[PDB]
């Protein structure tokens, strides 16, 4: 949601 | 409408069916609306997991090809299967691109969002480069460069280093310079640049959600230090 | 030839179990008694294929009870739960067919038979889970039939340590509980197998950890149903 | 796999 939303 | 597929996708996440999840977001974009934060994120979460699966699938098959090369009777089936995934990812990448280049950046109303979707271009084209065989890569690499740099202009001197979307850009553009352009010197430059500027920032989910991004930069900086 | 196996071994490595299973679904379709290696690969493939959907259906199903705000999403929740249910049944039947058509009637090794029959039970039990309407009672007994035939063969030409026999036990022990809803029968069977598998403490031949790994599941199940 | 090949 925070790491995976922005793809690392 | 759009919501008629915002609940379904939310459930597809719940049910780890990101292929469905993605397909719901596609229609939600095809609705013709500047995506929300909820709805945008989902699209990412959805497609990131779809591409992610292929990318992580490709990486292991490519890695398996490191047992017999381009001309063999044992690692010839790998390349052919890797190529199948290459195709799959391409189709999925192009799909996200079609969504992004058709009505993802032009429909986006906000400024902070511009960065985001462009960061996807810098992401999704990079994915293409990895798999982009032949001489075609060269251009596809520029695609990601033109993109991830373009998003860097909108995120640079526009949002505080604290921003996780500005820092997420840092991460991905740096890993683009390193992993694709294989220009560690330039990668570490961008990283330091982002991280440095990001230090001179002050934020009271920016507390942690914007702290992990930084921790990766530092980790990468460290990795590329050695 | 075994080019598919190789594809599968890659599909396994690629976590592309959907392809993997299709590969082995074809190897089966080739109409040969799959090598315990192949066997394992087919299972592995379908294990995740059916596993993907169960764990999907499971969350949707529970969310069907936990509908967004009111019970208005019920329609969507269900509709989609059914979308999964459809797929799950296809995969189940697909596996079940393989079992009826190739696996069971080809499996020469007694051990192998147990395995596939267990699959039968397993995959039939996966239907019962989803088998709303008036189907369950029959389908649950169709899973049972399958598990029992396996049990019969296990308690015959399989030592109590054999991970497959224990694999069956656990899979069949969970059936009596989760499915038939008869802890009485479930708990006993589990105990029975584990209890019987204990005597063989291998003072110097066993099935090492694989077998012990099940015991833990078995007892960890037993202790859950204990409460 | 222990339980992965036995589906437990």
């Amino acid at each position: 949601g925070x790491l995976d939303x922005l793809d690392l | 409408d759009k919501n008629e597929l915002v609940q379904k996708a939310k459930l597809a996440e719940q049910a780890e069916r990101y292929d469905d999840m993605a397909a719901c977001m596609k229609s939600v974009t095809e609705q013709g609306a500047e995506l929300s934060n909820e709805e945008r994120n989902l699209l990412s979460v959805a497609y990131k997991n779809v591409v992610g699966a292929r990318r992580s699938s490709w990486r292991v098959v490519s890695s398996i090809e490191q047992k017999t090369e381009g001309a063999e009777k044992k690692q010839q089936m790998a390349r052919e299967y890797r190529e199948k995934i290459e195709t799959e990812l391409r189709d999925i990448c192009n799909d996200v691109l079609s969504l992004l280049e058709k009505f993802l950046i032009p429909n986006a109303s906000q400024a902070e969002s511009k960065v985001f979707y462009l960061k996807m271009k810098g992401d999704y084209y990079r994915y293409l480069a990895e798999v982009a065989a032949g001489d075609d890569k060269k251009g596809i690499v520029d695609q990601s460069q033109q993109a991830y740099q373009e998003a860097f202009e909108i995120s640079k001197k526009e949002m505080q280093p604290t921003h996780p979307i500005r820092l997420g850009l840092a991460l991905n553009f740096s890993v683009f310079y390193y992993e694709i352009l294989n220009s560690p010197e330039k990668a570490c430059s961008l990283a330091k640049t982002a991280f440095d500027e990001a230090i001179a920032e002050l934020d009271t989910e920016s507390y942690k959600d914007s702290t992990l991004i930084m921790q990766l930069l530092r980790d990468n900086l460290t990795l590329w230090t050695s």
